[PDB]
């Protein structure tokens, strides 16, 4: 029973990293958005400047 | 040696595995054999010779490690196709297959070097001679007779104690020597090669002789190229000694390296997916074997049987080449036997009645006929058991059993397997067993007695409790 | 809640921020595979055997770079994509995770992942292919090992890194076998693996619910392999699974790894060597066994210590490194030769061989009874076990070369009865039971039962039985003092001694 | 598509090309040539016949005669070689073999291609990206730049 | 398989036989798995995996009959492989390999569709009870156990009756349990079959189970496909929570199938010419049956029995 | 066996609490992390509105 | 294939206008143990032995077209 | 090949024939000697079949059959 429990945290941890990891899609939708929110050609500018 | 400047290259062409495909100058030339450097990013490599392809282009060989390797790669030669260095400083340590030396000595050696190729003498060269050695082999000293200078065959696969047959190699060469001679062994096992340099050092032989030995898991492109260390090995010594002797390791595996590469040349493989040349490489092996009037030398040879297909043209190959061979009966093994060798099979050309005088030729005639006879009542018992015995063949049947179980006796080196220790053996002694058992002459003599016993004066003091 | 730290964690791993580069690099474009190999191009001048990124993350196996494009072979899913892509590619071929720190735990063989914890600590990269250690540099090892099995441990000695032989038969508890002896080792003192080819799940699942059943599953580790797996995984597999104890070993540590079965990566291998179109020999057989085996087969030592400073890099200063492991060999048909285990056994140091009869027969142990043996030996048998232990090896075949005697009319009386009984009662005593570890102090009543038969013809077999469990519980109230002497190597004639004291003395029990 | 064999063929040619010195002019050949090969009612009858005459002619008659007697032996060759067939691939080679010796071009990043000729790796190239002043066009770059570190980005998510 | 408007065209490059040679565009195809049509005067025709092959072209094959060639030819692509209208409808109607409801049709609707080619495994996926199969029978069973989900050999044979065993099974499982199962014949002398419908009403159990049999009539390419049906179909049931098993025909007949396919692939056929790979179908097969940990695959077969070697 | 189980079933359920509860300061880390990751401008103003 | 040469072919490539020489001795392109591919002496006479570096003298069975090799 | 291969020679040009495999069917024709190719064998000079018929062929549905107790002589 007591390694049961053990294997619960490893379970539940999991599925919190998995609510952890399609939390991180939807972040990098969200993210899109970020895109969709201040992009400047002069970010790329930026970019360019990376040269 | 010498620089060995320069050269440019070849860049590799193409990777295919192993195979060296890549490029060089059109004046770029090589020999069927000859010398390349290359460094890989580690270290220089070199990759011997092609065949001949086109381009500046040809194949090549190599010991070393294919992986990791990047195309293109230009390639360095030297200028000697091979140089082998031949010293008779070489005795105290054993060497890489490129001699580098395998003891942890450095060794200076010798500058004298050698190559591969070497070649066999005149028709008159060589000598002919009928001396010949005995020893506490229990029949095949006896039951052969063993020529100076001659070459003794290993039958078989291993498992048959071939490492531990192989062994008793060993104990009886171990036990005479009055001479110089060396052996090595090459795609073999370290527990017994580790254990041969820890005893050898207890030994302290290794003055009279070092090997350079070659591992199992070791490389084909050396494996390939062990022979020549065989053929330049012994060079310096025909030169130098008059006389050697030595044997000769896995051989199945020569066969088996060179098969593993043919179509990999792009060739065909000799039938039984054998290599096409297989033979001609043979006579080439066999062929590098020689004994000369300026001098003789002697060693025994084993070759791993594949799987106890005597069809195999590989066993043919051995046959006929074949010099000395001695046979092992997986029966007689498995008849638990200790010393397992198939005596009706083993069989000496040198044998002769006239060498041996009648009484050898006979007597060993005479039980060679109880085995054809055992042999030949065998199944006629199987069948029907032996309720029906022929009183005389009855009779013979128990000196059969009693035969077999005979030839057996202890060894002294062979505590080790068996805790049980043994003896060296003396000739007239045998010749009277000959007698006595065929005369049967202990009519009351106790089977199991016999079997793995000492001389009908022991077997008569176990006869005494046993 | 609590994980929200780690979301902070990633955070600053996520803080290691980024870079660029290789914007054309080697790429080049995947032509067509067929199941893994495919016509590709780019990437000409790699290190010879590069793995290669792919889709969901998958290196590519590629040995042939011809002259003009190249070829390589997946693993994982074959039929993920079209072809024709760009190549992505690692850096290093063969690189998996190193270090010993994570243990007994579930993965891919191949991939780290499986369940339940994917999450693992890894020192880093490792690579399958090695070069032979030093045989100048190398410990004979007498550290024996322990049997658990009665009269097993009996017929040979265990020291670390012999080549180890078990025979294999169908159905023949072979998948069973005594794979269970990690248990004889309780406290380990090295790590084992072991490798299942193909293996079953149900099989996988049943080890696993008896993998902590006996205790600690997590005090070794071992790697996993299905049916389904890939002759990526499959074939490459066992290899793969090697260059793990080069934590131990290298850490200068014997380690100890069972596998078998590898019959499944010769035609694994070949169904490759289909893809190699080359001409196999017979039974689609390469020598890549010798290779594949020397690859293989020569992994296990026991190693000299300023090797080990070597192999430590001075930091272990030179301690003696050691390899354990064994094989297993399945019998199709019980047939000698068997062509490859003709080869592996050549290969092999030692030999196991299984006697169908007696498990079929019924009897609980099955070995060949001298069929196999291990070429090693007793060395490391306690001088005990080595000095008292022996006639059984020879005279077994005895009883059964006494056995061979057709069961004529009575004859030798004794010479012939007394032994042939003996034997057989013998053998009876000599057998033990499924999942039942032996002591060390069973060696020693072992080994006591006949010193001379102080029982030896005391009792009837099924007294013998009877009798025996009665021995084995009367010395445990006789006697503490033997843990000394369990703790200690014996073989002294004092404790020989007292031993014989004791050893009539259970004239008492019944 | 051997195209690899091309080689012998296609190293010849720099070196007649190289000797010839024709490579403006064999140039014009080959743009010639891979015109003709072009040709698919011809190329039908292109595989229709044994005769190689037949084909040297016939090919090379109804050709506009842009052919050298070099290329006629020659062609002859390919002929002879029967593999002619599949010939224009060593322009793209022979481009090559041209581009060799001093060329060079470009990879768009993340746009489209300058094909620049910059002999000096992230030297000329870097003359060309400094060069930008080009620095006008988006043509997806964005997108590109943004989804790929993007691609880096939500890798390092994965890997999170 | 696609969702499916256009999907084109290619040619026929070159055929012999079920040999297809033919070509898509050269933007892209559609895996092997991945499967097109093409209407051949009376009726589309689709053809199995190509194979990687070049210019669009590569190399396919199909169960039905390739009279009636033509050169240039056309095929619209189907994308999403093999998805296949089941539902439990099914169970007492039966259909063609197409589903097409091949006999006197059922007319049999169905909303379920899905590829066979759904792979079954799952780590730790499945219970790890370990329960056994209950048969109540009197030696079969209490002479020995059954345990779920497991698979079963069979040995026995002509003038066994074994249908009156399969009668039992059914019985058996309505009997026993709410756990339905069918399985089907495939390769096989026709008049059994129909006499073991006939035998269906006569057991008039029929209901609970129904399935395509093959009946040795076919091309193989058919045959060989037949069990990614079964595996999709009983799917349907485990895929239920479902727990069941099924009868399985002369695997010899299958495997054997592998080879001729082998040929067919022009590849190289294993040893004694087995399937070079024929092991790796069996991992479809073995591997495809479990007791899920929420439904139970269990399953007997009889493999043509070959000389007893 | 069960008994522990129960309990264990019991820690899942709250936890899932926890984890809706949670669920508001993931939000928070992603956009931060949306800024950081962004690594070109900060605009906070949008709105994701996202669970 | 065995065409092969590409540095003739450079001869050859405006060399395919003109040959028209018959030399007894043509050279030996390529060689394996003893056998080689080969190109010249244009006549031929089946089994003709043929002379070499050395006393040597070869022969070749097979009529090959347009090149041959012997051992 | 059809019939004697031996005499004919290539670059034939080509001669197309739509139908394949088709040979009288009917039940007219009865009793006649026949060649394989065509009944001609017969001495009989010509000979009734309703009309050409083709080789392919597709066996009918298992389901639909006549269980067959007439006894054979
Ligand atoms: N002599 C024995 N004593 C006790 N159990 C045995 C014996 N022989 C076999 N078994 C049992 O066989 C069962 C499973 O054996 P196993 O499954 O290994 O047969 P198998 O080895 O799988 O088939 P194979 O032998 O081909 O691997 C185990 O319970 C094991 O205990
Ligand atoms: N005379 C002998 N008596 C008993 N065993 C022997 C004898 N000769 C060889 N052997 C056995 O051969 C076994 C195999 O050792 P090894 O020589 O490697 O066999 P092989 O070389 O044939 O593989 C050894 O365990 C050894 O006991």
């Amino acid at each position: 029973q007591a390694e049961i429990e053990a294997e619960r945290k490893r379970a539940r941890e999991e599925l919190r990293k998995q609510v952890a990891i399609l939390a991180v899609a939807g972040a990098e939708k969200i993210i899109e958005r970020s895109v969709d929110e201040a992009a400047n050609s002069d970010i790329v500018d930026k970019l360019v400047a990376e040269l | 040696h010498h620089h060995h400047h320069g050269m440019a290259t070849g860049k590799i062409v193409q990777v295919i595995g192993a195979v060296v495909d890549v490029e060089f100058p059109q004046d770029a030339v090589p020999r069927v054999y000859d010398a390349l450097e290359v460094q890989n990013g580690n270290e220089r490599l070199v990759l011997e010779v092609q065949q001949q392809l086109g381009g500046g282009i040809v194949r090549t060989i190599a010991m070393g490690s294919s992986d990791g390797l990047r195309r293109g790669l230009d390639v360095k030669d030297l200028e000697h196709p091979i140089e082998v260095p031949v010293g008779k400083a070489t005795l105290g340590r054993i060497m890489n297959v490129l001699g580098e030396p395998v003891d942890m000595k450095g060794e200076i050696g010798e500058e004298e070097r050698w190559a591969i190729h070497r070649a066999a003498p005149s028709y008159e060269e060589l000598s002919n001679s009928q001396e010949l050695l005995e020893t506490g082999i229990k029949v095949i000293d006896l039951m052969a007779p063993f020529a100076k200078g001659g070459k003794v065959g290993l039958f078989g696969g291993a498992g048959v104690g071939k490492t531990v047959n192989m062994m008793e190699l060993i104990r009886n060469i171990a036990i005479e020597h009055s001479g110089y001679s060396v052996f090595a062994g090459v795609g073999e096992r370290t527990r017994e090669g580790n254990d041969f340099y820890h005893e050898m050092t207890d030994s302290n032989v290794i003055d009279k002789v070092s090997l350079v030995y070659g591992q199992m898991n070791e490389p084909p492109g050396n494996r390939l190229r062990v022979a020549l260390t065989g053929l330049t090995m012994a060079e310096k010594f025909r030169d130098e000694g008059r006389d050697v002797l030595l044997f000769v390791d896995n051989i199945y595996r020569y066969t088996l390296a060179g098969t593993e590469v043919s179509a990999l040349l792009g060739r065909m493989p000799s039938a039984v997916g054998y290599q096409p040349t297989l033979a001609e490489e043979m006579g080439v092996l066999q062929e590098r074997i020689t004994s000369t009037k300026t001098g003789s030398i002697t060693s025994v040879q084993a070759v791993y049987v594949p799987a106890d297909d005597l069809t195999d043209p590989s066993p043919a190959t051995t046959f006929a080449h074949l010099d000395a061979t001695v046979v092992l009966s997986r029966q007689i093994a498995s008849l638990g036997i200790y010393p397992a060798v198939d005596p009706l099979d083993s069989t000496s050309r040198q044998l002769d009645p006239l060498v041996v005088g009648q009484e050898h030729y006979d007597t060993a005639r005479g039980v060679q006929s109880i085995l054809q006879r055992y042999q030949e009542l065998k199944d006629i018992i199987a069948i029907l058991g032996m309720d029906e015995l022929s009183e005389e063949d009855k009779l013979v049947v128990a000196r059969a059993r009693k035969i077999q179980r005979f030839l057996s006796q202890p060894f002294f080196v062979a505590e080790v397997f068996t805790g049980s220790p043994g003896k060296y053996v003396s000739l007239k002694d045998t010749i009277r067993g000959f007698k006595g058992i065929m005369e049967g002459e202990y009519d009351h003599l106790p089977e199991q007695a016999f079997y793995m016993v000492g001389s009908i004066e022991e077997a008569v003091e176990k006869a005494k409790k046993l | 809640q609590l994980n929200s730290t780690e979301i902070s964690e990633l955070i600053k791993q996520r803080i290691a921020q980024f870079n660029v580069v290789s914007e054309a690099h080697n790429e080049g474009t995947i032509v067509s595979v067929s199941d893994g190999v495919i016509r590709i191009h780019g990437l000409a001048d790699a290190m010879q055997g590069e793995m290669i990124s792919l889709p969901g993350n998958r290196y590519a196996i590629a040995l042939n770079l011809e002259r003009d494009s190249v070829g390589a072979v997946v693993m994982g899913p074959y039929a993920d994509l079209a072809e024709g892509m760009k190549v992505k590619a690692t850096g290093r071929i063969l690189e998996v995770p190193v270090g010993r720190g994570l243990l007994g735990r579930v993965v891919n063989t191949l991939g780290a992942p499986i369940d339940g914890k994917g999450p693992l600590d890894h020192d880093g990269f490792s690579a399958v292919e090695a070069i032979a250690p030093g045989v100048i540099e190398r410990q004979s090892v007498d550290q024996p090992v322990q049997t658990g099995y009665k009269a097993v441990d009996s017929m040979i000695p265990i020291g670390r890194g012999q080549r180890e032989l078990i025979i294999g038969d169908r159905q023949t508890g072979k998948t069973a076998l005594a794979i269970d002896a990690i248990i004889n080792q309780r406290d380990s003192g090295i790590k084992a693996i072991y490798v299942a080819i193909g293996q079953k799940a149900s099989t996988i699942s049943n080890v696993v619910r008896k993998l902590e059943e006996h205790g600690a599953l997590a005090n070794t580790i071992v790697v996993v392999a299905t049916a389904s797996e890939s002759a990526a995984l499959q074939y490459l597999a066992p290899y793969a699974g090697a260059a793990m104890g080069e934590y131990f070993r290298d850490r200068g540590e014997d380690a100890l790894i069972i596998y078998d079965d590898l019959s499944k990566q010769a035609v694994a291998y070949r169904q490759i060597s289909l893809l190699l179109r080359r001409p196999p020999g017979r039974e689609a057989f390469p020598g890549d066994v010798f290779y594949l085996h020397s690859r293989l087969l020569e992994r296990a030592a026991r190693v000299n210590a300023e090797y080990v400073e070597a192999f430590t890099k001075g930091e272990v200063k030179g301690k003696t490194g050691s390899l354990t492991a064994l094989p297993i060999i399945e019998t199709q048909a019980g047939d000698v030769s068997a062509f490859v285990p003709t080869n592996v056994i050549s290969i092999t140091d030692g030999q196991i061989f299984l006697e169908t009869n007696l498990f079929n027969a019924g009897i609980r142990p099955a070995v060949n009874p001298g069929i196999s043996v291990s070429r090693v030996g007793g060395a490391a048998q306690t001088k005990i076990m080595k000095k008292l232990s022996g006639g059984i090896r020879t005279a077994l075949a005895q009883y059964r070369e006494l056995a061979a005697f057709s069961q004529f009319a009575s004859d030798l009386d004794d010479a012939t009865r007394n032994q042939l009984d003996h034997g057989q009662k013998v053998t009876e005593l000599l057998k033990q039971k499924q999942y039942a570890p032996m002591s060390v102090a069973q060696q020693s009543l072992v080994l006591f039962a006949a010193e001379r038969g102080y029982l030896a013809d005391v009792e009837l077999s099924k007294i013998g039985s009877f009798e025996a469990a009665l021995l084995a519980y009367v010395d445990r109230d006789h006697a503490p003092l033997m843990q000394e002497i369990n703790q200690t190597g014996g073989y002294n004639d004092e404790i020989e001694g007292k031993l014989k004291g004791i050893l009539d003395s259970f004239k008492a029990t019944q | 598509e051997f195209i690899t064999v091309a080689r012998p063929y296609a190293k010849a040619a720099f070196d007649f090309a190289v000797e010839h010195q024709s490579v403006e002019r064999w140039q014009d050949m080959l743009a010639f040539a891979a015109e003709v090969t072009k040709n698919e009612q011809m190329a039908e009858l292109l595989s229709g016949a044994l005769a190689p005459e037949t084909l040297a002619e016939s090919f090379i008659a109804v050709a506009g005669e842009q052919l050298d007697e070099n290329g006629q032996n020659l062609i002859r060759v390919m002929a002879e070689n029967g593999r002619l067939n599949a010939l224009p691939d060593v322009l793209e080679q022979f481009i090559h073999l041209r581009a060799v010796s001093e060329a060079t071009a470009e990879v768009d990043v993340i746009s489209a291609a300058a094909l620049s000729e910059q002999q000096l790796a992230k030297i000329s190239a870097a003359m060309e990206k400094r060069l930008s002043r080009k620095v006008k066009l988006n043509a997806k770059i964005d997108k590109s730049v943004m989804a790929g570190v993007i691609i880096r980005a939500g890798d390092m998510v994965i890997d999170g």
